[PDB]
């Protein structure tokens, strides 16, 4: 062992594992909100946003969802893009298609999510080690510092939260900020908050 | 109006010294009485550090340079670190002076020394070394911290702590904090009406591994830390300035250990200074995703920290 010149250090639980799986960081819209702070701070925001509007569109009903579906093209995956995300050739021809056939393209969509889930996981992954360097309330993890697990509960801190993000989504171009709002409203408002 | 700094960095880079050095280049420095307060810590400093040496001889099994020197040891270990005042990393004058022939044998033990060589295996500050070194004025009666004494002297940061002073009528806060992980937490709440940061690193951490977890290397915990703080877009609008600190540390470390034994990376004469400094500015200056100013410092050098904090200063002014 070997003992040390400073014995009075302490290193200050379970929101670990909520923040390593986007499934259940989904469905904790106060835990969410951090991840956005976090992703649109310091990285990509287009696969987040991407995943999280296409998330709305395959729960929603397919004559109910047409412009959704043409909001999510123009700001995703649209050649001027102003929040493109990158998919396979082949799947961004492919939904393409569907929509200018006004097929169903939810099943070629869902590739594409699952293709951009390989960034998101990287990005999840280097969260969890800026929580590992003690940063967390960097991305305002202080706001969850007094959460039991009751749905309600959470929902009404994702507000507040969300009401404050506002902070960071001013650094980016007017061009930016404003399809951001789009996805990060689209989804939010679809989670109830 | 006010040039408010922010004082960031992994434990142990200097900041705390940083601190002090703005008080007494701008500010009241420290009359005798304020010195004498460090006496406490001194002390304690060196039986804990001393006390860490022993362990460390034991534990990786080197040598006494002198059996007889055991029972010196023995001494030492039975000093209660957890008591009341150790606890807050004080001792009395009498008290020290009761461990102080054995703490001088033991400093002269070529085991201890060896262990003291072979520092990187376990966690000890090398101003522990210095005060060994000094020993005979630390023993004197009437023994009183001298202003380099208290630039040395360690005194873990918990906590914020702040610091007025005045530069030509431009009124300057700078903020200083705890810097271990569990320390970090503290610091969203300064990053207010923050004007510039700026980033100690020990440049001669490069062979150590954190207290916090004996296993993550120190510069890889420092690179880690200045990567998230640089490219976080809520500071495109402040002034990051890195400071390259324990200049003189480095130094004479890259004359006994290298740097490529740590990061591969490294191509060049690991016995040369320069070489070593350039990888190191390459290292942070590479973590920026998109003007990044950096400084080689010896925070415990009044004159360095006197020059340095000039060009700071403009540099802020400016910007
Ligand atoms: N030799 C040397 N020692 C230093 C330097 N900067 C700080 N120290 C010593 O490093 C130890 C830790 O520094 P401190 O300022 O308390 O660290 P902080 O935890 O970042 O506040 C102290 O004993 C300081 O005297 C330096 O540039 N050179
Ligand atoms: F090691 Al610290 F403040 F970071 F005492
Ligand atoms: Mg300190």
């Amino acid at each position: 062992l070997i003992i040390g010149p400073e014995e009075d250090y302490d290193p200050g639980n379970e929101s670990d594992i909520i923040f390593q799986d986007l499934e259940k960081l989904k469905s904790h819209p106060a835990y969410l909100v951090v991840f956005l702070r976090y992703i649109l701070s310091q990285a990509d925001p287009g696969p987040l946003l991407f995943y999280l509007c296409s998330e709305v569109y395959q729960q929603t009903n397919p004559k109910d969802s047409r412009s959704l579906g043409k909001d999510i093209w123009n700001i995703f995956l649209e050649k001027n893009a102003p929040l493109r995300v990158k998919i396979p050739e082949m799947l961004q021809a492919e939904i393409d298609l569907r929509l200018r056939n006004n097929e169903d393209p939810r099943n070629v969509l869902c590739e594409a999510q699952e293709a951009v889930m390989l960034e998101i996981q990287e990005q999840i992954n280097d969260y969890r080690s800026k929580r590992t360097l003690g940063l967390g309330s960097l991305y305002g993890e202080n706001d969850l510092l007094g959460l039991d697990g009751d749905p309600l509960r959470e929902r009404q801190m994702a507000e507040k939260q969300l009401a404050a993000l506002g902070d960071i989504l001013s650094k980016y171009e007017e061009d930016r900020s404003a399809p951001m709002d789009f996805a990060v409203n689209t989804f939010m408002s679809h989670a109830g908050i | 109006r006010l040039v408010k700094i922010l004082l960031l960095g992994a434990g142990e880079s200097g900041k705390s010294t940083f601190l002090k050095q703005m008080r007494i280049i701008h500010g009241q420095d420290f009359d005798q009485r304020a010195r004498e307060e460090f006496r406490p810590t001194i002390y304690s400093n060196v039986i804990k550090g001393m006390r860490v040496l022993v362990d460390a001889r034991e534990k990786l099994h080197i040598p006494w340079g002198d059996n007889k020197n055991q029972l010196h040891g023995d001494k030492l270990m039975a000093f209660d670190t957890r008591a009341p005042m150790a606890a807050q990393g004080m001792v009395e004058t009498r008290v020290f002076l009761q461990y102080l022939p054995a703490i001088r044998a033991l400093w002269e033990d070529s085991g201890i020394q060896n262990a003291y060589d072979r520092r990187r295996e376990f966690q000890l500050g090398e101003s522990v070394k210095y005060f060994l070194d000094n020993l005979d004025k630390l023993g004197v009666p009437d023994y009183i911290p001298s202003q380099q004494d208290i630039l040395l002297a360690r005194r873990p940061t918990k906590g914020i702590h702040e610091y007025d002073f005045e530069i030509k009528n431009v009124p300057f806060k700078m903020v200083d904090v705890g810097g271990q992980r569990s320390e970090r937490k503290r610091w969203f709440e300064c990053f207010d009406s923050v004007t510039s940061i700026l980033f100690l690193v020990s440049s001669s951490e490069f062979d150590q591994v954190l207290m916090e977890d004996r296993q993550t290397n120190r510069l890889t915990e420092s690179l880690n830390i200045f990567e998230t703080i640089v490219n976080n877009r809520v500071f495109s609008n402040v002034s990051i300035i890195l400071f390259l600190n324990k200049t003189d540390l480095l130094e004479e470390k890259v004359q006994v250990v290298s740097i490529k034994d740590y990061f591969l990376e490294f191509e060049g004469d690991p016995h040369c200074l320069r070489d070593v400094q350039k990888f190191l500015v390459e290292c942070f200056r590479g973590k920026r995703r998109d003007p990044l100013y950096h400084h080689f410092t010896t925070a415990i050098n009044t004159e360095n920290i006197r020059l340095v904090f000039r060009d700071v200063k403009d540099t802020i002014l400016h910007d």
